[PDB]
């Protein structure tokens, strides 16, 4: 119940924490490095003429469309989560902003200090 | 650039730029000529101070307040007033700043057109917008419900707002302030044999009022105590010695907020208007009035009155809901801190009176959508 | 909302992200470098989307810890 | 974490002239030789403007925590941050946000209990009478046995 | 996938998913746009709370249910309640979910034309079915015959089924239901002074009705004992305190369903259109119907209602039949447990409104094979 032991206790799971924060981080990248090195597939550029070339690279073309249409689709998707989740925050914001919306200003500048001018 | 927030108020005019939490420059509202002949020359003697200037040559002018009773008497005063406001407590020109000015509740039009005229001929500002003085107070608390009852010193106006759509049909607006109280003051202290008459005295008068009197939490026994020990006798000293002891007048004077028959006046006092006005409200909101009730202004500095108004309501209202009275230690400037929050919102930045649309609707243009 | 309006969206996006490229317009070898080019472009498209698809069950996160606590309120 | 960042800021324009105008004040030494080693407690009465107490206890305790009971320029500057507001101020929100995710990463709309044994047990600090009540009140805010997020949302919030 | 057993009714919108036991959201189904004016800025406010939303801020809204009798008088409200209810209350995109609607005996057909087109073409369902609602409590029985009695908040019909061969030529609809006792109990409350006239007071007066009220055994003895003692007088709450005291107020409000003539209504009771819709079957099968008596709907759950039916029908009906009232205690969510058993039911899975059949023959599919 001491509160230097809470207070050590809160800092050493806090920097836990933080450590383990950073440590899903990294393995996020890593885990993006596996995903958009396992995307590519290889082509065999060599020894095709160049017509099949430009057919090739066209396929390769409508794949992208395909692919970023894709990313399109869920951009929108996830976008109009964020809407609802803007709207949540509104809720959430609005249920305690009732008493303590105001607190966005700017204070402690000139009158808590220069008085004896006057 | 930067809103200026200024509250005409009727007794201390408030002003500061937006965005801060207390006002720039607070000073009196008033304007005094010299009232004798004046011989010396070339003393450089004015023909009108104002402001808190006028507070110290008090001895040879004749104090006049420009504003009544909210509404404005003397437009040329008051045009003298905001334009002193202006250039000499905060020096900022007005053609580079907005203005957001307060109005009380239910007042006549024509101040208001007049008002919004002046700050866009005159002073020639960008854009001004008026808001009612008891909204700016609830934005203060940081609530979105509640009663709120802003006693100030021309007027007491008690506006019920619930999830911020207010009432308009709730409002009670009582015209007993806290300068009726300072002449009620004047009046009883009489009684012992202090004369006070110059208009110059009730100002001598209103500082035995802030400094002496409180509210009794119950009246007649706070009579009974006085008029048997000498315990509550407190000593002043006037502004030349001849130090006056105040008996019973210390909770006389500001009874007369719960029993408004004291200077005559029939209506009934601040504690049953704020019931009143809770029980025109509808049915299923009256229990977050009754726990929000919220005080401002100045005249509910008194000290005790947070207690009396809780338990005369607690009398009036049913005994199952609870009764809180939410009383900040800023409460003077509880509506300039309201008005500095919302002048500082960015949902709020196109709500302004913008000056192409005064010139193309007139000075009628706020009573329209534009409030 | 509307999810014609969105579709016609999706699809002048597309017609615009078709660069279609003509016949005598490069080299072989530029070929394969635009054809490389659009390979990591939609490699970096990937990385986004998968962060996004993170972010997305984050929102879910928040989305349900809100309602659960909204339920709470009453 | 912060503490460095904060250390490293205090290179600045307004606590170097704090520091300097501290020095040739009430910094200057002829004493009777008994070593103000606990001068901090000279800065902070002469400060002139108390902060809040947690950043005096944190230099405090968390200054020589080896008990060397002397104070350098690097010192110097700690006191000098605890003085004016150089603190991260509770980190980010979205620092509090990304770790609760990453508790409930399972998705059960809150961070679970067992969330905070494996946290505990990855920290490996003693259970003391704090550690397990902590979790208990913070999770039973409600004080039944329901664990909510914003439980532990103002549990870990209001601090770096 | 899993079918949407969405059930409209008219005072509470029950939904869930096919094959559970109990309703997922439970909401009433009323629309209420704020009506006062509203002065706080950027509070978030939106122009129109449906379901349990409004319930909450019921003191500022306009509550106006979008179902009158079964029917749909209001499309657009209605279509609002359908998208919160698929979209908030359980968060599924309707893109991949088969619903099953649910709708009253003898209602119009452009309703359930016009609620079919809009399930298919606002919110593009796979596949819908529209269900009579007296069927689906009579699955929920795990009966096969019987007569049922779906005494709901909008309207009161009685369909008998024997065998699984339904009789169209029998079923007997009368439109007083739980709106209408309401009405009546708050018109009878102004006998001891209370007056609810706003229509966010109709949800008070709703309450007493639901907490308080009682079916008499015999309506003569219970009118004599509460004209002598006062063993009923039974008080209760409302929200703002002043306790109310119900007299003889607590069995009359019900007591409408078996004498319509209380609220002018011409009709005979409900202890009486049962016995007359049994008259209408066959010679043949009405003993089965004596026996298989059920009862449904939110407003049979009066305390004492299915001793009260039962002397009455035995008084209407023959000595020698035995008369048994089923009256299951998940009386309320009846119907909607026997639309989830029908959506669980593999034989019914190709009974299902398939979009391209609509597309094929347009709205007035529904009428057709497809019922
Ligand atoms: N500390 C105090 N104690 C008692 N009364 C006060 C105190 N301060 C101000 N007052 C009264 O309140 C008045 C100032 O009210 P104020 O809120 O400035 O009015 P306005 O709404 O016009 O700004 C003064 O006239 C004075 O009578
Ligand atoms: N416990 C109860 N006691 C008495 N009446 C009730 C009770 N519960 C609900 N009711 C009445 O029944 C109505 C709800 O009926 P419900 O079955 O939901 O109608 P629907 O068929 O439209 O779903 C309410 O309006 C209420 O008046
Ligand atoms: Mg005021
Ligand atoms: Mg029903």
């Amino acid at each position: 119940i001491s509160a230097s032991r809470k207070l050590q206790l809160k800092t050493l799971m806090l920097q836990i924490a933080k450590q383990e924060m950073e440590r899903e981080a990294e393995e996020r990248r890593g885990e993006k490095g596996r995903v958009l090195r396992t995307r590519c597939q290889p082509l065999e550029l060599d020894g095709l003429g160049f017509e099949e070339l430009q057919d090739l690279c066209r396929q390769l073309h409508a794949r992208v469309d395909k692919v970023d249409e894709e990313r399109y689709d869920v951009e929108a998707k996830v976008t109009k989560n964020i809407t609802e989740i803007a709207d949540l925050t509104q809720k959430i914001y609005d249920l305690r902003g009732k008493f303590k919306r105001p607190t966005l200003r700017r204070v402690r500048i000139s009158a808590d200090a220069m008085m004896q001018a006057l | 650039t930067t809103a200026l927030v200024c509250d005409n108020g009727s007794g201390l005019v408030k002003a500061g730029f937006a965005g801060d939490d207390a006002p720039r420059a607070v000073f009196p509202s008033i304007v005094g000529r010299p009232r004798h002949q004046g011989v010396m020359v070339g003393m450089g003697q004015k023909d009108s101070y104002v402001g808190d200037e006028a507070q110290s040559k008090r001895g040879i002018l004749t104090l006049k307040y420009p504003i009544e009773h909210g509404i404005i008497t003397n437009w040329d005063d008051m045009e003298k007033i905001w334009h002193h406001t202006f250039y000499n407590e905060l020096r900022v020109a007005p053609e580079e700043h907005p203005t957001l000015l307060t109005e009380a509740p239910l007042n006549p039009k024509a101040n208001r057109e007049k008002m919004t005229q002046i700050m866009f001929e005159t002073f020639n500002v960008p854009a001004m917008y008026v808001a009612i003085q008891a909204v700016l107070s609830l934005y203060a608390s940081g609530r979105t419900t509640g009663i709120v009852l802003d006693s100030g010193d021309g007027v007491t106006h008690n506006v019920p707002i619930y999830e911020g759509y207010a009432l308009p049909h709730a409002i009670m607006r009582l015209d007993l302030a806290g300068r009726d109280l300072t002449d009620y003051l004047m009046k009883i202290l009489t009684e012992r044999g202090y004369s006070f008459v110059t208009t110059a005295e009730r100002e001598i008068v209103r500082d035995i009022k802030e400094k002496l009197c409180y509210v009794a939490l119950d009246f007649e026994n706070e009579m009974a105590t006085a008029a048997s020990s000498s315990s509550l006798e407190k000593s002043y000293e006037l502004p030349d010695g001849q130090v006056i002891t105040i008996g019973n007048e210390r909770f006389r004077c500001p009874e007369t907020l719960f029993q408004p028959s004291f200077i005559g006046m029939e209506s009934a006092g601040i504690h049953e208007t704020t019931y009143n006005s809770i029980m025109k409200c509808d049915i299923d909101i009256r229990k977050d009035l009754y726990a929000n009730n919220v005080l401002s202004g100045g005249t509910t500095m008194y000290p005790g009155i947070a207690d009396r108004m809780q338990k005369e309501i607690t009398a009036l209202a049913p005994s199952t809901m609870k009764i809180k009275i939410i009383a900040p230690p800023e409460r003077k400037y509880s509506v300039w801190i309201g008005g500095s929050i919302l002048a500082s919102l960015s949902t709020f930045q196109q709500m302004w009176i913008s000056k192409q649309e005064y010139d193309e609707a007139g000075p009628s243009i706020v009573h329209r959508k534009c409030f | 909302g509307k999810r014609q309006t969105e579709r016609e969206k999706k699809k002048k996006i597309l017609a615009e992200r078709r660069k279609v490229l003509a016949i005598d317009h490069l080299n072989e070898d530029q070929l394969r470098e635009k054809a490389k080019e659009l390979w990591q472009s939609i490699y970096n498209l990937e990385a986004e989307k998968f962060d996004l698809q993170e972010k997305f069950k984050q929102q879910k996160y928040e989305i349900n810890v809100l309602r659960n606590r909204i339920n709470d309120n009453q | 974490d912060d503490i460095y960042k904060a250390a490293v800021e205090q290179l600045t324009e307004e606590q170097k002239n704090e520091f300097k105008a501290a020095f040739d004040i009430f910094v200057l030494g002829a004493e009777d030789g008994c070593i103000s080693t606990k001068e901090l407690g000279k800065v902070m009465r002469m400060l002139g403007q108390n902060p809040t107490p947690e950043e005096l206890q944190e230099m405090i305790d968390e200054v020589d925590e080896d008990g060397s009971g002397t104070v350098d320029f690097d010192e110097f500057l700690v006191m000098m941050v605890r003085c004016m507001k150089d603190d991260s101020k509770g980190k980010s929100e979205e620092e509090l946000s990304d770790l609760f995710r990453m508790f409930d990463k399972n998705a059960d709309g809150y961070i679970d209990l067992d969330e905070l044994k494996m946290m505990l047990q990855a920290t490996g600090e003693t259970i003391t009478e704090d550690d397990i009540e902590e979790l208990m009140k913070d999770g039973d805010k409600n004080n039944d046995g329901r664990i909510d997020y914003d439980e532990f949302l103002e549990f870990m919030k209001g601090v770096e």
